[PDB]
RNA sequence: AGAGUUAAAUUAUAACUAAGCUGUAAAAAGCCCUAGUUAAAAUAAAAUAACCCACGAAAGUGACUCUAAUAAUCCUGACACACGAUAGCUAGGACCCAAACUGGGAUUAGAUACCCCACUAUGCCUAGCCCUAAACCCAAAUAGUUACAUAACAAAACUAUUCGCCAGAGUACUACUCGCAACUGCCUAAAACUCAAAGGACUUGGCGGUGCUUCACAUCCACCUAGAGGAGCCUGUUCUA
C-alpha cells in the first residue's frame, strides 16, 4: 500500500533485501545515510 | 549494536522545542507500527490467539476501507438540496 | 532544506553546540520502564558525569513510576550534570514508559539543553520469549 | 396524482385510511417503480394484491 | 486500496482454505458508528510539583513563593475554561468530516442492498 | 424558584445606572436588559445599596447564623469588627510613630487580608481506586476557597474558646492574628499544603 | 530432507558510575554476586515485508545460501501400506529465555487459583517410540448445473457415480473381548438399569460485577446545612412475664 508494485515485485524486493542485509550489502537497522537524499518512491509522508 | 549507532530512530531538535520533537518522534515509530509491536512484545500471544488477531484486524480494515469509501463516495451529495418542499 | 535531523558521522556537516561537533557533545540515557524512570547523562567517551532514579530521588515502590517522579529525577540529574559542565546533551530513551516525555522536559526544566532526541528501544526480530501474558 | 410519502395501508385499507367506504382507482400509472430507498415502491406490490392493472 | 475478498473466507466453492475467519458478516452496516468520546488527562500538574518543589524549599511560606502560585492559577484557570470550551465545542466532529447525524441520512438516502 | 427561568437578577449596584453615556457596549448590553420586557427579580432584603455594605461581611455574617438569627450574628459581627477597631487604637496609641505610620486600624481592610491570607492555594479530594481512597491533589477555583476560610474562622473560634471566652472578642484575635499569619487558621492552611504536597504523585490520579 | 551461515535481542563475564534494583490496583516477598553505561561468544528464537494468499496429501510451512525435490495421460476405493500438530516416553547431548510442578509474598471466611518472586521436568538437537486434538472450513471424494426451490440459522439450491457412516436419551472417549515397542495407554465397543423425553434453530421478555452514548438535580460521587446511633424521658414494636 506504500511502495505499490505488484506480488512478484514486491517479493523480489523483499528476498532481494534480505539478501543484501545477511551477506553484507545492506545495514538491517537503518537507511545507509548516503541514501537518505535518493529520489522519492513511496507515498509516506512522516512530518506534518 | 554492531550497526553505527545514533543513525537509528534519530530526530534533532531544531529551534529548540524538545516536546514538538518527541511528537514528530512518536508520530515515526506509530507510522510503522513499532509502538504497536513494544506493547505486544511486552508479554507473549500464542500462535492461535495470533492468528485470531490477525484476521480479525484484517475484517476490520476491509470495512474500514469500505466505509470510508462510501463516505468519501456520497460526500458529493451532502450539500444544500434543490427540490425541498416540492 | 534546514536542519535535517540525522547528521553524519562523515564530516560533511559542521554544525557545532558549544564548539563540538555532534559526535563529541555527552549522552543522556533514559530508561523508562512501567515501573521506573533512571537518567545517566555520561561523557561522548562514555565516564559516566551524572546518574539519579526515581528511587534515588526519594519516591517509593507506587508513585515512583508516576510522570511526577521522572520530571523529578530530571531536574536533579539535570543539575549534578550541569555542575560538571555539560551544556548540551543528545537523548537516548530506552523503553516504552510512563516516564518518558516527562523526564525528557524533565531535563530542560532542570536548567540543561536538548538536541538530539533517538531511540533505543529493544526490539527483538524474534530472539527471547518473552513471558506469558496475565490473566491465566 | 399520489407523489408524496405513501402511506403503508392506502389500498390495503382504503375504508380506514381514506373513508367509511370509498371508490378505489380503476387504474394505476408508475413514472417510476422505485421509491428513494430504491426499492420496489409499495403501490407495485399494492394494486397487485388489489387486483388494480398497473401501467 | 481495499484488501482483495478474492478468496479469503470459507465458502462451498473454495479451492484454498480460509484466511479471513469473520466475527459479523460483512456488509456496510446503514448507520454509521458514533463519536467516540475522548478522556480526560490529569491537567495542570507541571505548576503542581513547581510549586511543591517551591514549597519544600521555603519551609511551607507562602509569601516566599508569589510567582508559582499565580501561574498555577492561571493555569486552572486556562483548565476551566478549556472545559466549559469542550462541553459547547459538540460542533467539533471530525473537522473536515460530517457529525454522525448528518452521515447517517446520508446513508439512508443510500443504503447498502443484502436483498433482493 | 417561585420564579421561572424567565426573572434575571437584579443588578442592585448605583454607579453603573447613574452613568451610562461613556460606554456603547454596555448601553447596548442593558438597552437589550430592559427593552426585551425582562422580568427582574425583586432585590433581596439583606442586600442594600448602601455604601456601607460588603457582601464578604455578608456571607461570613450569614455564614455565622444559628437557626433564624440574622439578628444574633448582626450583633457579633458588630462586636468582632468592634473589638478589632478599638483593640487596633489600643495597640496604636501605646506604639511609636514609626509604628503609627505602619498599624492598621481599619478593620475592613484587616478582616479581607485576615481571609486572603488564609486562603489555602490546592485542596484534597478523596478518589477510588483499587479498593483504595486517595486524597489527590485539587486546584481549587476562589469562591470555594473563599468559603473554605471563612468557615475555617467560625469552626475554629466555635470550636476552641474556653467557655468564659464571648465570640467577638476570641474572632477578633483570630483575625488580628491571621493578618498577620500567626494563628491556627494558617496552620490548618499549612497542614492542608503539606498533605497536598506528600501525595503529589498521586495527582497523575486525577482525571479532569 | 540435508550442509553451511547469522540480523536484532538476550546473557556469561570484565571496566566505569550509582546505592538501590525488581514488582503490582495497591503491597510484600525477592535480589542488593544488584542497576545503569561500555564492551562480548555459545544456546534459543526467527520484527518489518504480509492490507500478500504461495507450497505440501494432511499434520504443517513465511531469517540466509546451496545440494537433493514435489506420485501419477490424472474416475472411486479398505481394517492392507506409508504419514500425523501439541503433550508424552527411552538413551545421549543442549539450557539465553519460557515454564506445568513445588516453595515463598499477597489477595481472601478459605485460595491447593487469578496477582508477584524464584526455580524444575519441559519446550531445543540426534536416534527410537507413543498415533491422540474443537486433527473443524464441524461442509467426503470426482464430474457437473444455476434450471426446481426459501423449516430456522449459517458457507444459496441441486443432480450423477461412488466409498464411509448414522436406528430415543442417558448408562458410555464405559465393562468385557482382539490387535498394538503402549502395561494410569491407544484401537474396537456393549448390556442390566433409569427416564419420557434428550436434542438443533428460533421468538418475546427479564437480566448482564459486557461495550458504547446521554443523563441523576436533594441526588449516586464531589460538595452544603441540620440531625439520628451515646444520656434522661416520651411513645411504638420484639422478647420474656
Ligand atoms: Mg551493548
Ligand atoms: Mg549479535
Ligand atoms: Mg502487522
Ligand atoms: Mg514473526
Ligand atoms: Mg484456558
Ligand atoms: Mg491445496
Ligand atoms: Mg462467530
Ligand atoms: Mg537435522
Ligand atoms: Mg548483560
Ligand atoms: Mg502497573
Ligand atoms: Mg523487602
Ligand atoms: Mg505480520
Ligand atoms: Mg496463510
Ligand atoms: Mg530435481
Ligand atoms: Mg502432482
Ligand atoms: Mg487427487
Ligand atoms: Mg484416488
Ligand atoms: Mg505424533
Ligand atoms: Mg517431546
Ligand atoms: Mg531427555
Ligand atoms: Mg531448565
Ligand atoms: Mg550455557
Ligand atoms: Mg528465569
Ligand atoms: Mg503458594
Ligand atoms: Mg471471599
Ligand atoms: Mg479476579
Ligand atoms: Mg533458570
Ligand atoms: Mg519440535
Ligand atoms: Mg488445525
Ligand atoms: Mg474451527
Ligand atoms: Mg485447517
Ligand atoms: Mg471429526
Ligand atoms: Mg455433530
Ligand atoms: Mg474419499
Ligand atoms: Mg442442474
Ligand atoms: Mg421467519
Ligand atoms: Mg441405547
Ligand atoms: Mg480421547
Ligand atoms: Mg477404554
Ligand atoms: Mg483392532
Ligand atoms: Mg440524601
Ligand atoms: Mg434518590
Ligand atoms: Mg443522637
Ligand atoms: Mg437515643
Ligand atoms: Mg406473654
Amino acid at each position: 500500500h506504500i511502495t505499490g508494485l505488484c506480488g512478484k515485485k514486491q517479493k523480489e524486493i523483499t528476498k532481494a533485501i534480505k539478501r543484501a542485509q545477511i551477506l553484507g550489502f545492506m545495514p538491517v537497522t537503518y537507511k545507509d545515510p548516503a541514501y537518505l537524499k535518493d529520489p522519492k518512491v513511496c507515498n509516506i509522508k512522516y512530518r506534518e | 549494536a554492531n550497526h553505527l549507532k545514533f543513525i537509528a530512530r534519530t530526530v534533532m531538535v531544531q529551534e529548540g522545542n524538545v516536546e514538538g520533537a518527541y511528537r514528530t518522534l512518536n508520530r515515526i515509530l506509530t507510522m510503522d507500527g513499532l509502538i504497536e509491536d513494544i506493547k505486544r512484545r511486552r508479554y507473549y500471544e500464542k500462535p492461535c490467539r495470533r492468528r485470531q488477531r490477525e484476521s480479525y484486524e484484517t475484517c476490520r480494515r476491509i470495512y474500514n476501507m469500505e466505509m470510508a469509501r462510501k463516505i468519501n463516495f456520497l460526500m458529493r451529495k451532502n450539500r444544500a438540496d434543490p427540490w425541498q418542499g416540492c | 532544506s534546514f536542519s535535517i535531523y540525522p547528521p553524519i558521522p562523515g564530516q560533511e556537516n559542521s554544525l557545532r553546540w558549544a564548539g563540538k561537533k555532534f559526535e563529541e557533545i555527552p549522552i543522556a540515557h533514559i530508561k523508562a520502564s512501567y515501573n521506573n524512570t533512571q537518567i545517566q547523562v555520561v561523557s561522548a567517551a562514555h565516564q559516566p558525569l551524572a546518574h539519579a532514579s526515581c528511587g534515588t530521588e526519594g519516591f517509593r515502590n507506587a508513585k515512583k513510576g508516576t510522570g511526577i517522579a521522572a520530571q523529578t529525577a530530571g531536574i536533579a540529574a539535570a543539575a549534578k550534570a550541569t555542575g560538571k559542565g555539560v551544556t548540551h546533551v543528545r537523548v537516548v530513551v530506552k523503553g516504552l514508559g510512563p516516564g518518558r516525555l516527562s523526564a525528557i522536559k524533565g531535563l530542560t526544566m532542570g536548567g540543561l539543553e536538548v538536541i538530539s532526541i533517538t531511540d533505543n528501544t529493544p526490539i527483538p526480530h524474534n530472539g527471547c520469549r518473552p513471558r506469558k501474558a496475565r490473566r491465566l | 396524482a399520489h407523489t408524496r410519502y405513501f402511506k403503508g395501508g392506502l389500498l390495503t385499507n382504503a375504508p380506514l385510511l381514506l373513508g367509511p367506504g370509498v371508490r378505489l382507482p380503476d387504474l394505476i400509472i408508475f413514472l417510476h417503480t422505485l421509491n428513494n430507498v430504491f426499492e420496489p415502491h409499495v403501490a407495485v406490490r399494492d394494486a397487485a394484491k388489489m387486483n388494480i392493472p398497473t401501467v | 486500496a481495499t484488501p482483495s475478498l478474492r478468496g479469503r473466507l470459507a465458502r462451498l466453492g473454495n479451492p484454498r482454505r480460509p484466511i479471513l475467519k469473520p466475527n459479523k458478516p460483512l456488509i456496510l452496516a446503514n448507520h454509521v458508528g458514533e463519536r467516540r468520546r475522548e478522556k480526560g488527562e490529569a491537567t495542570c500538574i507541571t505548576e503542581m510539583s513547581v510549586m511543591m518543589a517551591c514549597w519544600k524549599q521555603n519551609e511551607f511560606r507562602d509569601e516566599a513563593c508569589r510567582k508559582e502560585i499565580q501561574d498555577f492559577f492561571d493555569c486552572a484557570s486556562r483548565a476551566e475554561a478549556a472545559r466549559k470550551m469542550r462541553s459547547i465545542q459538540e460542533n467539533l466532529g471530525e473537522l473536515g468530516s460530517l457529525p454522525p447525524k448528518k452521515l447517517n441520512k446520508l446513508l439512508h438516502r443510500f443504503p447498502n442492498k443484502p436483498h433482493v | 424558584s417561585r420564579y421561572g427561568p424567565e426573572y434575571k437578577d437584579p443588578q442592585i449596584d448605583k454607579e453603573y445606572y447613574r452613568k451610562p453615556l461613556a460606554e456603547q457596549t454596555e448601553e447596548e448590553k442593558y438597552e437589550r436588559d430592559f427593552k426585551k420586557t425582562q422580568l427582574i427579580k425583586a432585590a433581596p432584603a439583606t442586600k442594600t445599596s448602601s455604601v456601607f455594605e460588603d457582601p464578604v461581611i455578608s456571607k461570613f455574617t450569614n455564614m455565622m447564623m444559628k437557626g433564624g438569627n440574622k439578628v444574633l450574628a448582626r450583633s457579633l459581627m458588630t462586636q468582632t469588627l468592634e473589638a478589632v477597631k478599638r483593640k487596633q487604637f489600643a495597640k496604636y496609641h501605646a506604639a511609636s510613630a514609626e509604628e503609627q505610620a505602619t498599624i492598621e486600624r481599619n478593620p475592613y481592610t484587616i478582616f479581607h487580608q485576615a481571609l486572603k491570607n488564609c486562603e489555602p492555594v490546592i485542596g484534597l479530594v478523596p478518589i477510588l481506586k483499587g479498593g483504595h481512597f486517595y486524597q489527590v491533589p485539587v486546584p481549587l477555583a476562589d469562591r470555594r476557597r473563599r468559603f473554605l476560610a471563612m468557615k475555617w474562622m467560625i469552626a475554629e473560634c466555635r470550636e476552641k474558646k474556653h467557655r468564659r471566652v464571648l465570640m467577638p472578642e476570641k474572632l477578633s484575635q483570630e483575625l488580628l492574628e491571621a493578618f498577620h499569619n500567626q494563628g491556627p487558621v494558617i496552620k490548618r492552611k499549612h497542614d492542608m499544603h503539606k498533605m497536598a504536597e506528600a501525595n503529589r504523585a498521586l495527582a497523575h490520579y486525577r482525571w479532569w
